[PDB]
């Protein structure tokens, strides 16, 4: 099988250099164009450029050559994307993609894609979250159903994961996408709805894991008497 | 049983320089030439010794396909009886050629805004090529024929570059060319 | 430059529906038009190239048509795995000018469902740290469009809240939404009544959930 495998997620500060990579296997690496695609947060897809490995032929898209260098080392079947001075605006998902080929007088799109490399560029530094309960009360009940949750505040970088009762509670859970605050730190909540009757019989614990800071927190969410 | 692989030739990702032109033998297959002649796409589709629209009615011993790139103004040299740097020193068809020459503009795949200089041609040589001869040597050339070592007086590298930019007129733009040679002398390549 | 514009930007459809998405190029791109599918978090997948050629492994319910400036992706019968975002991309130009359309998100149509609304005062643990986050939850509603406004002592707020919305639930096709009001502890303590007011197509009247600071 054709496979493109990209290097792992990156977190950098502005002004730093960065080189990410994509290694092809399962096909003749020097026989296909391969290139890079940017997807900024919440946005669509943009070509950055392509390269034909084992020839000297790099073709950049738009104005990307002024900020990035695309290169390849055919001897290890690897393509690269590199920055000399990152900006926060480089925060994006980056994909490598193999170009299927050409026909007649034009090109085909990308037939095989890497899994993506997340790049975060920020002046923020690693920080684990504070975890606060969203305790069920008479203001978070609706017709015999109670909502409860945990507020996972002030962490950097993404991601955090949240489970409930160590994974035993999955039905009714919504863990929201994180928002970036003006401080540069992320925040999210995770909520679940349960029968209000269960508040007196079932313990509810949110399990928060922020692997980038080695922070793991259990927070019991205790029913309020109000 | 199987269809001749004309797609692998005409739609190949990489084409060679004309001095290093490449040949594919096509054999033991069913050729449907209407994939070529019933399309409006080629800028040049000239046949010699045969009518394009009658190709599906003939059987040949073998078909050969030769692939390369030249600039638009040089496509006219890919014909029987021509002279010029391309016909004389790079790719030569015989006067009695039986086959077709197909060419198409490839500006957006072979040229770039910043210029593609990777395609080459030979511009100096002691003697013209024989028909279908290929010369891929890169020997320093001297008019007196004696060996020489660049850099030196009366010593020249014999290959030069095409410069393919998207912004030139079509005569300077790149064209891919396929030359189909139809061999008569048991047939292995037949129409449907 | 070649601009690629897709229509619609968003489509709500049911399993079994015939779905048509169009792509217009600002100049002729001949046949060099590709369609991709992308699901959240996952890489794009090539469906169609050369305007109408199906990529190997893609189901034949996907088909492409068109030439020149106008192109169509058709899904003859939408299936559960087809809810996704679709992109077109022209590959007529040199790579310097290759361009994608903006995407068309195909979501699941279902009946209107009003949100259940819940409010959470800041925890005493958080208040000890000097900040107050008030969370309003809108749970399991459809369609996605919703308005949440905060009121503090009956004064409509602006600027001090952030919202987050889930992707559509694959099992009940609803959305959920959080709105978080963030104040310093000192500001929180200057006011009594905290309320979030929710308006949604499924609600005949806006729903307000409120509390008085200190009522527990
Ligand atoms: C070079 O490639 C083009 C594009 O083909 C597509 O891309 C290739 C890389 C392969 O993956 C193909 O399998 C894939 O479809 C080839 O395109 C096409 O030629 C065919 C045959 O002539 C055209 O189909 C026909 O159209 C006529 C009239 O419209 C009908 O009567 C026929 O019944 C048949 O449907 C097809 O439209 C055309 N496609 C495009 C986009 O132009 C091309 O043939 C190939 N070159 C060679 C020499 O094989």
């Amino acid at each position: 099988e054709v496979q493109l495998v990209q290097s792992g997620a990156e977190v950098k500060k502005p002004g730093e250099s960065l080189k990410i990579s994509c290694q092809g296997s399962g096909y003749s690496f020097t026989s296909y164009w391969i290139g890079w695609v940017r997807q900024m947060p919440g946005k669509g897809l943009e070509w950055m450029g392509i390269i034909y490995p084992g020839e000297s032929d790099t073709r950049y898209s738009s104005s990307f050559q002024g900020h990035v260098t695309i290169s390849a080392d055919k001897s290890i079947s690897t393509a690269y994307l590199q920055w000399s001075s990152l900006k926060a605006s480089d925060t994006a998902m980056y994909y490598c993609a193999r170009i299927r080929g050409v026909y007649s007088s034009g090109w085909i799109g990308g037939d095989y894609w890497g899994q993506g490399t997340l790049v975060t560029v920020s002046s923020a530094s690693t920080k684990g979250p504070s975890v606060f309960p969203l305790a069920p009360s008479s203001k978070s009940t609706s017709g015999g159903t109670a909502a409860l949750g945990c507020l996972v505040k002030d962490y950097f970088p993404e991601p955090v994961t949240v489970s409930w009762n160590s994974g035993a509670l999955t039905s009714g859970v919504h863990t929201f996408p994180a928002v970036l605050q003006s401080s540069g730190l992320y925040s999210l909540s995770s909520v679940v709805t349960v029968p209000s009757s269960s508040l007196g019989t079932q313990t509810y614990i949110c399990n928060v894991n922020h692997k980038p800071s080695n922070t793991k927190v259990d927070k019991k969410v205790e029913p309020k008497s109000c | 049983t199987n269809l001749c692989p004309f797609g692998e030739v005409f739609n190949a990702t990489k084409f060679p320089s004309v001095y290093a032109w490449e040949r594919k033998k096509i054999s033991n297959c069913v050729a449907d030439y209407s994939v070529l002649y019933n399309s409006t796409f080629f800028s040049t589709f000239k046949c010699y010794g045969v009518s394009a629209t009658k190709l599906n009615d003939l059987c040949f011993s073998n078909v050969y396909a030769d692939s390369f790139v030249v600039k638009g103004d040089d496509v006219r040299q890919i014909a029987p009886g021509q002279t010029g740097v391309i016909a004389d020193y790079n790719y030569k068809l015989p006067d009695d050629f039986m086959g077709c020459v197909l060419a198409w503009n490839t500006r957006n795949i072979d040229a770039t805004s910043t210029g593609n200089h990777n395609y080459k041609y030979r511009y100096l040589r002691h003697g013209k090529l024989r028909p279908f001869e290929r010369d891929i040597s890169n020997v320093p050339f001297s008019p007196d024929g004696k060996p020489c070592t660049p850099p030196a007086l009366n010593c020249y590298w014999p290959l030069n570059d095409y410069g393919f930019y998207t912004t030139t007129g079509i005569g300077y733009q790149p064209y891919r060319v396929v030359v189909l040679s139809f061999e008569l002398l048991p047939a292995t390549v037949c129409g449907p | 430059d070649i601009q690629m514009t897709q229509s619609p930007s968003s489509l709500s459809a049911s399993v079994g529906d015939r779905v048509t998405i169009t792509c217009r190029a600002s100049q002729s791109i001949s046949s060099y038009l590709n369609w991709y599918q992308q699901k959240p978090g996952k890489a794009p997948k090539l469906l169609i190239y050369a305007a109408s050629s199906l990529q190997s492994g893609v189901p034949s319910r996907f088909s492409g048509s068109g030439s020149g400036t106008d192109f169509t992706l058709t899904i003859s019968s939408l299936q559960p795995e087809d809810f996704a975002t679709y992109y077109c991309q022209q590959s007529y130009s040199t790579p310097r000018q290759w361009t994608f359309g903006q995407g068309t998100k195909v979501e699941i149509k279902r009946t209107v469902a009003a949100p259940s609304v819940f409010i959470f005062p800041p925890s005493d643990e958080q208040l000890k740290s000097g900040t107050a986050s008030v969370v309003c939850l809108l749970n399991n509603f459809y369609p996605r469009e919703a308005k949440v406004q905060w009121k503090v002592d009956n004064a409509l707020q602006s600027g001090n809240s952030q919202e987050s919305v889930t992707e559509q639930d694959s099992k009940d096709s609803t959305y959920s939404l959080s709105s978080t009001l963030t104040l310093s502890k000192a500001d929180y303590e200057k006011h009594k009544v905290y309320a979030c007011e929710v308006t949604h197509q499924g609600l005949s009247s806006p729903v307000t959930k409120s509390f008085n600071r200190g009522e527990c």
